[PDB]
């Protein structure tokens, strides 16, 4: 008997097999084992709150009707044609947290079907989903996002379908490297939600929770150092000779202008959120300290029109403002641990 | 066998046509449709549109699909032969490109009840368009709509109706990126009269209120800092003229740059906006401070005795008067745009 | 029976071919088409394109589809059977990408009248392209068009005509972000002569007038404030030379930055624009104020009547500059208001 | 009977197979093709591509489809039967995504002549790719090409020749955003030799001349005004040292920001562009003015003996030499990049 | 009669089931594939990928298609009959969305030889993703890879092998926007071991070299000019304190704006790039110049004039030397020693 004949007599659009009826009908709900395989990552657009993935989703479901007829010539586990797989019944799979999902077809449909005498059916596709997660940017420079993926059933309820993660390492990844974040395989903790819709019935939903922590190196080297340098310029503005008094204003006005420009640029390269961000806190504190330096110069100038008092005030300010800023800096780096 | 039941119910041998509406040449077929919002956001005023991920469901009845053989009163079904059954027409009026989702399977759920009722839930991804008004940009209230209406049938054949309880559900924990979705939702009728006749319609309104905190902290604080810096310059005596004029020029530069950025980060609307008028007031205050400083400089060289005393007096009077004028203008602006003429209805 | 009636009308047993135009080898068929504007916007001068959401409808007659059995004078069909009958060819000549709409079903409505007339309404989303003219950018009038013409038939087989009443309806409350749609619409004929022969065509014009309020409040006010600040600098006495000169150069720099920003926010064109010349003249006036103060400072250090002459020149220039600015402003505004 | 004639000529009962090339096992079938440029624009040097909306037409002959029954020598068909007959393979070698158009119907026209000649006009929207050189950016000349060639047949099966008269027409009143499309066009042969064998090819060149009005009014005038401001700084008295300092530093700042913006507005090119050298020379002149002012300060402060006279002399020499140097540089640069390239 | 020939070879009456791989229940079928690069460029650093227009050709043999009816040994086909024959599964692992080309016809070519060899060339358009190493951004040497592997079969059924003589060609006159494609290209194996089994793999490695010229004229020259301007500020006399402080302020302003705008077209990389180091050192040198100017002011405001002059001249003669030695050290180390020349 030809192998194609065995494949047809097992199932075909001509042979008496109905893909529409679920396996184990009017009986125990189908148990489906689902495991995922990450192949890439990236494209984490913080302005739109979505990250793009490329997975190798594999799902094993067992059908009594889709079982080997014995003596076909099984020997090694059988491989089923994808067109045959399209003929073969598939349990519905959908993921609630995706902005969009796109299948990957690099010159062929990415679908592999495996048939075994156990009648268990292994099916694997290749997806390019673009999931969505709500980013939390309260402590934005040192935050920790919890972008998650959840798989749900749509066509069938809990009374007919059920999903269970793979016992041995259900989620794998081939050491994917990310530009900004750093996904760690140590914490890939997962559960299930089995959410219920008020109006249609129950649905089983399994979930996967990642852990992406933003790296501060880029920020600490690009946005923190210039602010500190502007602060030290503001400090240097104090000690200049106050006889002319026409040179201290430029330092303060340049400081405030540069800080405003940096704040605008960072706001441009950042999503808009209502709550205050630590970067905004640092920028507004730097601007406020520069403004305090300028108003200190103004107070000294108005007090100059007495010289001993003005000199003492200037010296006290130049001695205390660096220490006050050191206290503020250590407190800030402590609270935003 | 369930396969034989499916073949006998709506199959080829059933003598049923999917191209014919139920109750043909008779009473119109009623539809009770409800939606379930799954996500929101991406409200872009530049393109005047927003995105939704609804879980649209439709309900109706037809005696032809009624059955009395199978014991269960509700059986699931697949989209493949759902393509071969009647589906009421439904298209969204104000949409600019919508599509289904086909990931590992079809996202259409079909259910048939024993009494003949049919449940049709299908997952959709839409990009609706709502006009935006910018009469008060930082403190506006937007009302974006979602109009559902038939296209292939009139009121004589097809009608629509909102569900009684929980018509528009929202997924728990949904949070808009900038705005916030208010609990109250408006439901009414939008029956349109085209040139071809009368079409049934269904309308649902979403109340969105913008959150001022971000825009406040990012735009209003710098203007206040700049004007207080202008007052700090105001306190400078007449001896350091170059420093005072440099501070005034720098303040005007910062004000102009901030105004340009704020007005460029927004759609180009014809009329004026609250942020625009606020920044214009701040720019005018900076300009007036610089102008009065120039006048003080000019009057200082007008001894060609009491001219110096008069210049000092006018400088002190202006320094004492300008902050009060700024305070009263600020409080008047805030109170009017918060209570008097905006934040209404 | 409805199904039997449909089979008898355009079914296999009806003996009707959808690949042959009505009245074959005879007089050309007449098609009357009207559109219904449903939305607008996204008029971006960067790509010289705009987007519409029309509800194009087509009306024509064919004797092969006549019926007299059903008492009703107008029945309805479905897109699945609509694709099985003849459909008049129609494509938009001036477009850069259009698509259909499918939401829970196809968005095509087909209606058949008892007398034989056929109504065909289809929803489309277009992306039309019009050559934007920027001779006077903030005060221009843009005439974007929409050409409808056949592709598979010549004048000998297919012709296109507008509808006498309400040829182009507009949805009530249609608002544009920048422009405004004039009620008046111009309709004409655009019969083209390609290499393959003579093709029918239909053209409709939309008149869009740009509203100057946004550009005014964004750019015209700051430039005027900068030049008035330059005059304020001119009013300063001679002693504070570094202060006045530095503020003048700063005004020059901010004028240049504003001009660069305005150019960046505007698509590139070869010729000059009203905003371009306005900002150029503002920059020229600021530069002239700087240059005249430099000349005054130079003549002040010419090595006791020099100071008197310098003061006289400064007063004369400070008196003349407002007059020149005012006459230029009134001339510019009146010419760009009434002349073009 | 129209339907019967269609069935008998190109229908199922006609006996003609669309998968068999005309004149099989014989000389290659000649194909004459002509296009009609419907639009242009969207030329983005950043992605190195430009968009066209061509109106490609193809003409060839085949005795298999010849008919002698209908008195009319030309009839018209529909795409639903156009796809059922043989068509010559034709793709574009240099393109990065092209598609057909579908608005209420397909956009393909099929006309069959009595003698057997077949006309085939199909509307297309392409995204061609042409390498661009920016050695002299504001006055460059760009020659973007369009290569038409077969993919499934060799020289022995399919050949392409341009139409003799009016092979490439242009829509009346075509308007390009920046460039201008010259009426003169180049046509030639591009017969390639791939690894699989020998394939036919067809080329057409478009000559584009970039207009510098926008670039002029945006960048050249402000730089000239800034250098005139520096020359103004030259005439300020030595006592007003902060004045000259401020003028020099502000000129430096505006030159830097204008150069940065101009270079960012252009694509990433490894070699040197004309605008780059213009900005570099302007910034160098500003820097040299500031340096000479600093030298004047140093020589004036060196006294603390005829040092005032020497400083005034060197200041006058600079104020009389730098304008001449700028003028000669400007005229030399403009002449070189106007005629020499 | 080509139609009858096709019907006898792969037609309905041929009994040739396309679902059955050649040499079923036997040794795995060998496939030799070669590519023909037609375009390149559009390397987006932000999106971490690039684009190609390869002309992937596949060669294999199957006895089920052996023929001797026609005297000719090599005939031609069309995609319509291609859909009715077996096609070896192939896909690209490191890809993020590819598609065929549909311009006036399909872009797939079929050729069957008398001995049974079949050639299958299909035009593709890929968007492959390769991680970028930005340890030395203006001096980096990128290595982007193109991996070909099977998905529907294992090593027991389908294998792959690069073509021997000139497998990867490049169209003459190819011009990359920024980089330069090295002529020498690496080829090796990448056989993976997935959970389902052992899958064959094929990898070709490119080599890209970035050009300093663009980034050079963008960043490096203004930095040197502003450093010399800072030295000019240094050489100004002491009593002109506002002039010197204003020059320092404007130099630090333009330096920080240049540093901010340097990374405008770069991803938010975690580690530190060479351009970042250069900007930081230039900013630090300008800052130190301003600081020593302030120190001179303090000394002059407290023999004091002699000490102020001596420290001013010593630092003015020493700072350019420090800048020169730093510049030569940095250039030599990042051109030879640390991260360059492999
Ligand atoms: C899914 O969640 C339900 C909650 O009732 C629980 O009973 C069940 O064990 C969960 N399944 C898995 C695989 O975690
Ligand atoms: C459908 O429901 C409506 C109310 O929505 C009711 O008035 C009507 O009787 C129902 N039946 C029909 C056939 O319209
Ligand atoms: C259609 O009407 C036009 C005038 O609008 C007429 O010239 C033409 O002959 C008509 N067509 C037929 C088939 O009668
Ligand atoms: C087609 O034209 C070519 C020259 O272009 C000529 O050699 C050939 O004979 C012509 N006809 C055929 C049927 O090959
Ligand atoms: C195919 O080639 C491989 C080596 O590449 C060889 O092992 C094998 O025997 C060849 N042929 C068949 C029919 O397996």
């Amino acid at each position: 008997v030809p192998a194609n004949s065995t494949s047809n007599i097992l199932n075909r659009l001509l042979v008496s097999y109905d893909p529409r009826i679920r396996p184990n009908f009017k009986g125990i709900p189908v148990d489906v084992v689902v495991n995922i395989f990450i192949n890439s990552f990236g494209s984490i657009q913080e302005t739109t709150m979505d990250y793009r993935v490329n997975i190798f989703l594999r799902q094993k479901w067992n059908d009594p009707r889709l079982k080997l007829p014995s003596d076909f010539r099984g020997s090694d586990a059988l491989t089923v044609d994808p067109t045959m797989y399209k003929c073969l019944w598939k349990p519905d799979l959908f993921f609630a947290n995706e902005k969009s999902a796109n299948f990957h077809d690099v010159t062929q449909e990415n679908i592999l079907l495996f048939i075994f005498r156990d009648g268990d059916v292994l099916v694997s596709m290749r997806l390019s989903i673009t999931l969505s997660c709500p980013l939390d940017l309260t402590l934005f420079p040192m935050d920790t996002q919890r972008c998650k993926m959840q798989l749900e059933s749509f066509g069938y309820t809990t009374d007919d379908l059920r999903f269970i993660w793979q016992s041995g390492d259900p989620v794998q990844l081939e050491k994917i490297a990310l530009p900004q974040f750093d996904i760690k395989k140590e914490d890939i903790e997962y559960g299930n939600c089995t959410k219920y819709y008020k109006g249609t019935g129950y649905y089983t939903c399994v979930e996967v929770i990642f852990t992406l922590r933003r790296q501060v190196g880029f920020y600490m080297m690009g946005v923190y150092a210039p602010t500190l340098l502007i602060v030290v310029l503001s400090w240097l503005s104090f000690w200049i000779n106050p006889d002319a008094s026409a040179a201290r204003v430029p330092l303060g006005i340049f400081s405030v202008l540069s800080l405003a420009s940096e704040c605008t640029t960072l706001a441009a390269e950042l999503p808009k959120v209502s709550y205050v961000k630590a970067l905004d806190v640092w920028l507004i504190a730097c601007l406020l300290f520069g403004f305090a330096s300028l108003v200190e110069y103004a107070v000294v100038q108005v007090m100059l029109n007495i010289p001993t008092a003005a000199k003492r005030i200037d010296l006290y300010a130049r001695a205390l403002f660096p220490f006050c800023f050191l206290f503020f800096n250590v407190i800030y780096w402590s609270i935003y641990l | 066998s369930p396969s034989d039941f499916l073949d006998k119910l709506m199959g080829r041998t059933s003598g049923y046509d999917a191209r014919i509406r139920p109750n043909f040449k008779g009473p119109p077929v009623n539809v009770t449709c409800n939606i379930f919002i799954n996500s929101f956001g991406s409200i872009a005023e530049t393109t005047m549109d927003y995105r939704v991920n609804i879980f649209l469901r439709q309900k109706w009845n037809d005696p032809r699909l009624a059955y009395s053989e199978y014991p269960d009163d509700s059986l699931d079904l697949d989209p493949s032969m759902l393509d071969s059954i009647w589906k009421p027409d439904l298209f969204f009026a104000n949409e600019k490109g919508a599509n289904f989702h086909e990931v590992t399977t079809d996202n259409k759920l079909l259910r048939i009840f024993k009494n003949g009722n049919v449940l049709y839930s299908i997952r959709l991804t839409l990009t609706l368009s709502c006009p935006m008004d910018l009469k008060n940009f930082p403190m506006d209230v937007q009302t974006c709509i979602m109009q559902l209406e038939s296209f292939g049938y009139t009121m004589n054949d097809l009608i629509f109706e909102w569900q009684d309880e929980a018509p528009v559900q929202v997924a728990e924990g949904l949070t808009l990126p900038q705005f916030l979705l208010k609990e109250e939702k408006d439901l009414r009728y939008c029956t349109k009269h085209y040139n071809t006749g009368k079409f049934t319609c269904i309308e649902v309104r979403f109340h969105l209120e913008r959150q001022m905190g971000y825009y406040l902290i990012q735009m209003y604080i710098p203007s206040l800092l700049i004007v207080i810096l202008s007052w700090v310059s105001f306190w400078i005596n007449m001896d350091a003229a170059p420093a005072r004029v440099a501070l005034g020029i720098t303040t005007v530069l910062t004000m102009t740059t901030q105004s340009s950025g704020s007005r460029a980060s927004l759609p180009k609307v014809s009329y004026v906006k609250a942020i625009d008028i606020w920044m214009a007031v701040c720019l005018l205050f900076v300009f007036s401070a610089l102008l009065e400083y120039a006048a003080v400089n000019f009057v200082s060289r007008q001894h060609k005795k009491v001219f110096i005393d008069r210049a000092k007096k006018i400088d002190t009077i202006s320094r004492a008067c300008f902050p009060l004028a700024f305070l009263i203008f600020n409080i008047f602006y805030w109170v009017i745009y918060k209570i008097l003429r905006h934040e209404d209805i």
